């Protein structure tokens, strides 16, 4: 049983340190360009072996260090952050404790939880559910326990997502997180994405500030072309919370 | 023969050597993925358990992972 | 089993070097007798490339059809063994040496269809000839006959071509004491392709008037696909009619001259000083 | 290898048997039996020049792009054009241009062979870029090449047999230098002082016709690129070259001869 | 036997179907080429067995090889189509022959008749010397010749007796119930020199 | 270090050298091997008749890549061809790599030295190859003290030897600690060297063949239309280009993209073209009737 | 024709190499060893090929 | 023999290959680039290549073992994004936001005229137009215009996100607008739609980082 473990490391150290990459547009079925995960953009080759027709720009593909040719296929590009938030949909509170609530809970479902089920519903009517949800109020109120608290019960997908940490001033790091949550629900579909603390995200005019206050304006500028851009949900809904409407962005 | 093929896993194991962080487990068997066509048969995808891992050095790498490893912390 | 499945031929420049090997390789056994080969390569593809071709005892009469030797043990075996290797690559066939097409050949057939997943008729002309290719395809194909019995085997022709990958084409010029032959290239080519043209139709043309004389006095079978190709060339009777000329080549070297000279004009003060330079410049190199 | 050089060895001064050798030798399967083909006509020709055996030579070797047979076309001049020794600078100022080092290396060994006991300024010159490439057998053959020349002949006929030494030396004592050079060098040292510049190598004799042992000699000796015992046969070359007298009894008188030239100089001016 | 090629040709006949060997001549010749068969492989592991059939047009079955397993598969099945055809039978196995996977050992052809055979004097007199020549010795067992016709093959075999260390036998069964073996008669399990 | 050993001289047959090719070529860009076939002539002469596969694998190029399936099973088949051969040593492709050996390939090589020490390693290189010449060497395979002493040149006599450089100083360093470029020679002839040749028998029915009338016609509309756009810069190609640099004259007079090139390669195209599918169609009708 | 073959043998071993950069000279030293900064990578002193 | 020697070459010339981007030809002999990975070499170039679609900006090819210029690659290819919203484009027309009249007139006279056809704006003397500024309030809606104009024409729309310009992995950042913008210049013509430039370009940049 060792000896079958002890094989696959010597693949690795033939190929010398195997890169991951992804095709960036198929120039010929021999030859495709491939844009690095790791840095440099290549011109690779394929296999006798691999099927050309396997690959696509969506999906990633691996390279030989060596000779730059592409061994075989790799599935769909997730970051490690979204596959903890999709898992983070228990962290507890039932629909007893978050209750007075009552009324505006319901106000929530008719956003959230309809067009789940049934977008078909929204459509009789001859309009496209409403786009975002946010949640405010002043401190104590329950904003986060609420959101949370109906993600729990019915246990469906849900994205749990801090997002007053994850804006680093590592360029060009923290645009992908923000991307990849949007991207990901309209694969998992239905699913709801919840940001929480994305006060952190509002940005204002700034142009005075600190390093601190240039990172926040790229993030921001990011969630707005995502929403109604060109580029707009559907069935899944982004739910934000915030603490203040007045540390937003004005376009916000 | 164990001790043959893990002594090149040991210069690695034994100092220089990096911390990374795990961006998906694949975790896909050793046999047959797909029976690949086109010009010769055959399957490319030959790999045991991978991991895309990424190096705190922002380049990525490919990995196949060892099965001594337990599954579960990664 | 799968002949029906290819419609063109391709082969690499291995296979019709492998076969003249072969023969030798047996323990000369021919005359009569032939050698025989599997074919590996590609199936379940409309082109078939034969990527190769190792060797396999066999006697041969082809003056009988009630005795053949064919070796069974080495199909079998290396169809099981090669599967590891190239899962595609199964036994394609075999290559029968010369000169012609036999009906002696569907007999050898069928077992080949028995033993082998697939099989093929590829025909080589006996030992090294000719400047062009010697393989032709064939195809056995079932037909009814509507004057002896329903379900006869025979033959038929598929286009033959030639390709190979990247590699080998790289190999047959470093081993090689030129690159290939004429099928089309350069302006010469196109006019040897003309020549080649002509002693190649002419070929074609004793083959159906030997046939005609012997069809005539010595009873061999008349057939209406003979007797058609022959009566077309009769009735079409085409006619020579005008056109593809051009007179422009002439302009383009003209144009050419006025720069040319213009090169030659600053070239010229240099290349007239060097004439000198040279008997001197051998004295001073065997001195120091 | 050895009975391929043989075949070629009998053949001296009947030239015309030998036409027939050739082609066929140059045909079959085997490289080595190529190159001994054109020692084959070399030896059969040497005695005088013809049309005929350069003319066969020649067309094989344009015809195609195989190594074994374009060497063995320019090397096969030197002996036979003797007579007229000019002219092997000639033929072989056109072919030392190739770029396949197999004409290099036969351009270089021609050369050597023809001028060898009457010297020309123009093929000294040739073998300076063999001597620079720095593929293996194009400068073993050209170090060589160079003392052949050069034999009987003393260090301060003019400085490039100075020269010659140094570069033999330099790629000895290197090595930073190909293996198969250390042997064209040493060799080329050898060939050069060798019998302290009274033996001699010439294509003819002083007589006025063609001195056989020492044409025969070099050719068997230029094969060693496999096997290296094979050199020591350039000892037949070697033809020592002095005057002395001769007494009625058959023994040394030492007399006096005059010499038109200070007999200073030549007693071996700048050794190491 | 000890380094000996030998090749079985089976007959599949209109007369292998019978039921004068009890219960029926298919079995009763299934058990004799088997036996046939475990014999020799008991006898040297190096032996070697191959298969054709003398019956209808030639196929080469099985090459040289230990298997038992290929001519008990044969025997099943049954040819109404085709006999025994001798001439070619023998002409397939001197070729067959030659090449081996168990090289330079001696050249044996056994034959099971078990139908009439059909072949005259003039085939027969001219296999003989093919024979001769080629140095292979070929074997009958005869329960096909006393069933319904008269043994035409007896001066053949005696004539090829003698060749060599592994010469010719003529084994004797019965046509009626004794079974396909009766091998005790004269040797072939192995080879030997006599008749 | 003092032994007495003598160098192989590796003679690769045309059909052997071509299907290590063949088998390289496929590998991509894993690394396979195979093992060769041949026999053992003179006193040192390896020579390669044939070549078959070992199995491709991701574990290629090592001891366990070799199958002893299919070892045994090719040699019971080969007795019966009247060919039973010698294993004079084994081959194996580096399309991830050049000329230099991987760590676990000097091992494999050893246990190839271990059963015939006439055995050697051929490196096949189809897309790592700088050299279209088939970059190929040979390795016996020797220790590292053997080049430090320098008694590794001692052994190998009988060899010319030879250094090429696929990929950088690393290789280089790696090819020495071995045993170098041992000598390749070929066995080939004039009736194998024909079969290569070889194109197309076809070439009977093209050489007379010309197209439908039409089609001559839009040949010679599409160029004469060509020849119009490119014109209008040749009239100041002619008046100019005083300027011999390629640079300045790129920029000055539409050099580069250059109207005389073109225009020439233009009238060829149309000239060659309008006389072979006229020459065919006029010889056809003379002779058919 | 043939001198751009004789040529062209040579360049394909000469082309192995580990790159090049692009810096600028910021000042020399007296010895002959150059500060020069190179734009992606750090400054270096290192010395001139005078060839 | 010159094309046995020329096949020397086109060994090389295969993978591995990296691709740099040719900044310019100094001669045909040697060139300055400056590549993907993140640095600038100054290499040598070979034989058979031609340098006369490569002089100004073009996509070229190094090989890996020498680290010199090898190849090349044409202009065209590499490019980073080609197209999107026209293969992606919205369903909203000037239908749906349906009043704003003087700005309608406006969007559909810069964007929709030269893109459909540069020869009659051209034509009457008047330059058809090169750099469009877009100013205003927030709340009138400069992404709907652009979205009408992206429906309408259904093709040569580029979308490009200001974000999506800077990057984690090695030397892309200022290399990913040349692909682009040399790719607009190759199938002109063509627009390229930066939506939000007040979030990504800042008046005050610091620069200790």
């Amino acid at each position: 049983k060792q000896y079958e473990k002890s094989e696959n490391d010597l693949k690795a150290l033939q190929s010398v340190g195997q890169i991951v990459g992804e095709v960036l547009k198929q120039l010929t079925e021999e030859k495709f360009i491939v844009k690095a995960t790791n840095g440099p953009r290549y011109v690779v080759g394929c296999r006798r072996q691999l099927d050309k027709s396997k690959l696509k720009p969506g999906t990633r593909v691996a390279l030989d260090m060596t000779t730059l040719t592409i061994m075989r296929y790799l599935p769909r590009e997730v970051d490690p952050l979204v596959y903890n938030m999709s898992h983070e949909d228990p962290g507890n509170v039932s629909y007893s404790e978050i209750g007075g609530l009552s009324e505006q809970i319901r106000e929530l479902r008719e956003v959230i939880e309809l067009p789940l089920t049934n977008p078909e519903l929204f459509q009789r009517v001859g309009i496209i559910p409403p786009k975002g949800c946010l949640l405010y109020g002043p401190p104590g109120t329950g904003k986060t326990l609420l959101a949370r608290a109906v993600a729990s019960q019915l246990d469906c997908n849900f994205l749990k997502v801090v997002s007053s940490s994850i804006v680093d001033k590592y360029i060009g790091e923290s645009a992908r997180l923000i991307r990849e949550m949007f991207n990901y629900a309209r694969d998992h579909q239905p699913c709801i994405i919840f940001m929480d603390e994305i006060d952190a995200i509002g940005g204002r005019r700034f142009s005075e500030g600190t390093s601190a206050d240039r990172e926040i304006q790229r993030t921001l500028m990011e969630l707005l072309n995502q929403m109604d851009g060109f580029d707009t949900l559907h069935r899944v809904k982004m739910i934000m919370a915030t603490n203040r409407p007045d540390t937003l962005d004005p376009a916000l | 023969k164990i001790k043959e093929n893990s002594e090149k896993i040991k210069v690695n194991k034994t100092l220089p050597y990096l911390v990374s962080n795990v961006i998906e487990l694949l975790d896909v068997d050793p046999n047959d993925q797909e029976e690949d066509g086109a010009n010769i048969d055959l399957d490319s995808q030959r790999k045991g358990k991978c991991a895309v891992i990424k190096t705190s050095t922002r380049q990525t790498y490919f990995l196949p992972v060892i099965g001594l490893v337990d599954a579960e912390k990664l | 089993m799968p002949e029906l499945a290819v419609q063109k031929v391709v082969v690499h420049p291995l296979v019709l070097l492998s076969v003249v090997d072969h023969f030798n390789r047996i323990g000369k056994v021919g005359n009569q007798k032939r050698v025989v080969g599997v074919l590996l390569g590609s199936w379940q593809k409309k082109v078939l490339d034969v990527s190769n071709s190792f060797a396999v005892p066999f006697d041969e009469d082809d003056k009988d059809d009630s005795v053949w030797f064919l070796d069974h043990d080495y199909l079998e075996n290396m169809y099981g063994m090669f599967k590891k290797v190239n899962a595609r690559e199964r036994i394609v066939g075999w290559y029968h040496t010369g000169p012609k097409l036999h009906k002696n050949d569907i007999a050898i057939n069928e077992l080949m269809k028995r033993y082998c997943p697939n099989s093929v008729l590829v025909i080589i002309d006996v030992k090294p000839k000719d400047l062009g290719l010697p393989t032709e395809a064939y195809i056995s194909v079932e037909e009814v006959h509507d004057d002896g019995t329903p379900t006869s085997k025979t033959f038929e022709h598929v286009t033959s071509e030639i390709g190979a990958e990247e590699a080998e084409e790289v190999g047959v010029e470093h081993l090689l004491r030129d690159i290939k032959d004429t099928t089309v290239g350069t302006l010469s080519q196109r006019i040897t392709n003309q020549v080649h043209g002509l002693k190649g139709l002419n070929s074609k043309l004793l083959d159906i008037r030997t046939y005609l004389e012997k069809v005539a006095s010595g009873k061999l079978p008349i057939n209406h696909h003979i007797i058609y190709q022959l009566q077309d060339v009769f009735n079409l009777l085409p006619d020579a009619s005008l056109q593809e000329f051009v007179k422009a080549f002439y302009l383009k070297t003209n144009d050419q001259m006025v720069v040319v000279y213009l090169a030659s004009l600053i070239r010229s003060v240099v290349a007239l000083h060097n004439l000198i330079n040279n008997k001197i410049a051998n004295r001073d190199a065997e001195k120091k | 290898r050895g009975l391929a050089v043989g075949i070629a060895l009998v053949m001296y001064g009947r030239m015309e048997e030998a036409d027939a050798l050739i082609e066929s030798l140059c045909r079959d399967k085997d490289p080595i039996l190529r190159r001994s083909g054109m020692y084959t006509v070399a030896m059969a020709y040497c005695g005088s020049g013809n049309n005929k055996a350069i003319r066969r030579l020649l067309h094989v070797a344009v015809s195609d792009v195989n190594d074994d047979v374009r060497r063995a076309a320019v090397e096969s001049l030197g002996f036979i054009l003797f007579r007229t020794p000019e002219q092997c600078p000639s033929v072989v100022s056109l072919l030392s241009e190739s770029y396949n080092p197999h004409v290099r290396y036969g351009a270089a060994m021609a050369l050597g062979v023809c001028c060898a006991g009457t010297g020309n300024k123009e093929a000294i010159n040739l073998l300076e870029p063999m001597t620079n490439d720095p593929v293996n057998y194009v400068r073993q053959g050209a170090l060589i090449a160079s003392a052949l020349i050069m034999i009987q002949q003393t260090e301060i006929t003019c400085p490039k047999v100075n020269q010659f030494r140094q570069l033999y030396s330099k790629v000895i004592n290197d090595k930073h230098d190909d293996v198969m050079a250390k042997f064209g060098a040493i060799l080329a040292q050898g060939i050069l002082d060798a019998g302290g510049h009274n033996v001699t190598i010439s294509l003819q004799s002083r007589t006025g016709h063609t001195h056989m042992p020492s044409v025969v000699g070099v050719l068997v000796f230029t094969q060693f690129w496999f096997w290296f015992p094979l050199s020591h046969f350039l000892s037949l070359a070697y033809t020592p070259t002095c005057i002395i007298g001769l007494n009625k009894d058959l023994k040394m008188p030492k007399v006096q001869y005059k010499s038109n030239c200070k007999p200073s100089t030549f007693a071996y001016p700048a050794p190491l | 036997m000890v380094l000996e090629s030998t090749m079985v040709c089976v007959d599949n006949s209109e007369y292998m179907r019978n039921g004068d060997f009890l219960p029926t001549r298919l079995q009763a010749q299934q058990d004799a080429v088997n036996i046939v068969c475990h014999s020799k492989t008991r006898s040297n592991p190096e032996n070697n067995v191959g298969l054709i059939t003398l019956a209808n047009d030639c196929e080469v079955l099985t090459t040289l090889t230990p298997d038992t397993g290929r001519i008990l598969s044969k025997l099943h099945t049954v040819q109404p189509k085709g006999k025994i055809t001798f001439c070619t039978g023998i002409r397939v196995a001197h070729l067959a022959l030659k090449h081996r996977q168990g090289k330079n050992h001696k050249m044996r052809i056994i034959a099971f008749v078990g139908s009439p055979v059909e072949d005259n004097e003039k085939d027969l007199v001219k296999l003989a010397k093919r024979l001769k020549k080629e140095k292979v010795n070929v074997d009958i067992i005869n329960f096909g010749e006393e069933e319904v016709n008269t043994e035409k093959l007896t001066a053949f075999v005696n004539t090829l007796n003698g060749k060599d260390g592994t010469g010719s036998h003529l084994v004797t069964v019965p046509p009626g119930p004794s079974l396909a073996d009766a091998l005790i008669s004269s040797p072939i399990l192995a080879g030997e020199g006599g008749a | 270090a003092p032994a007495v050993d003598t160098a192989e001289q590796v003679y690769i047959s045309s059909l052997a050298l071509l299907k290590m090719l063949k088998h390289g070529r496929a590998g991509v860009p894993m690394e396979v091997m195979g093992l060769m076939l041949g026999e053992f002539v003179d006193d040192y002469t390896v020579r390669v008749i044939d070549v078959f596969a070992m199995p491709q694998s991701g574990t290629g190029v090592s001891v366990e890549a070799v199958d002893p399936v299919f070892q045994a099973k090719m040699l019971d088949m080969l007795k019966q061809t009247g060919r039973p051969e010698m294993v004079v040593g084994w081959y194996h492709s580096h399309p991830g790599f050049g000329c230099w050996l991987s760590g676990v390939d000097i091992n494999t090589q050893q246990s190839f030295e271990a059963l015939s020490e006439r055995a050697v390693a051929v490196v096949v290189d189809p897309i790592q190859s700088v050299k279209g010449k088939v970059v190929i060497d040979a390795f016996r395979l020797i220790n590292a003290n053997m080049m430090v002493l320098g008694h590794e040149p001692r052994q190998t006599t009988s060899n010319l030897g030879h250094l090429n450089k696929p990929s950088i100083q690393a290789l280089i360093h790696g090819l020495n600690r071995h045993y170098y470029s041992i000598t390749i020679n070929y066995r080939k002839n004039e009736l194998e060297q024909k079969m290569l040749l070889n194109l197309h028998k076809k070439s009977w029915m093209e050489g007379l063949t010309l197209q439908d009338y039409s089609e001559h016609c839009k040949h010679n509309e599409s160029v004469v239309k060509e020849m119009l756009e490119l014109a209008k810069n040749y009239n100041k190609a002619v008046e100019e280009e005083d300027k011999m640099t390629p640079e300045q004259l790129a920029i000055k007079n539409v050099g580069k993209q250059d109207p005389k090139r073109h225009l020439e390669e233009h009238v060829d195209v149309l000239m060659t073209s309008n006389i072979v599918q006229c020459l065919a169609a006029m010889l056809d009708t003379v002779v058919f009737k | 024709l043939n001198a751009k073959v004789r040529l062209l043998r040579e360049e394909l071993q000469l082309l192995q190499e580990q790159g090049s950069y692009v810096g600028e000279v910021v000042r020399a030293m007296d010895k002959k060893k150059v500060l020069v900064k190179v734009h992606p990578e750090g400054k270096f002193v290192v010395d001139v090929d005078k060839n | 023999e010159f094309l046995h020697a020329q096949e020397e070459v086109k060994r090389i010339q295969s993978i591995p290959l990296v691709i740099g981007q040719f900044l310019e030809a100094v001669d045909q002999n040697t060139a300055i680039v400056g590549s993907t990975t993140g640095s600038n070499y100054y290499v040598r170039i070979l034989s058979t290549i031609d340098r006369e679609l490569l002089k100004p900006n073009a996509s070229v090819a190094l090989h890996k073992h020498s680290n010199a210029l090898v190849d090349v690659l044409p202009p065209e290819a590499d490019s980073s994004i080609m197209m999107l919203t026209s293969d992606q484009k919205p369903d909203v027309m000037y239908a749906d936001i349906g009043g704003m009249d003087i700005q309608k007139q406006e969007v559909r006279e810069a964007v929709e005229l030269p893109l459909t056809h540069f020869e009659l704006y051209k034509q009457i003397g008047i330059d058809p137009p090169r750099g469009v500024l877009m100013y205003g309030p927030p709340g009138c809606g400069k992404t709907m215009l652009a979205k009408a104009v992206a429906h309408h024409t259904t093709a040569a729309f580029i979308r490009v996100v200001g974000s999506e310009f800077v990057q984690k992995y090695l030397g892309e950042g200022p290399r990913m607008v040349r692909d682009v913008f040399r790719l607009a210049k190759e199938n002109a013509p063509a627009i390229i739609f930066i939506d939000e430039i007040d979030a990504i370009a800042t008046k005050r940049f610091d620069a200790q980082t």
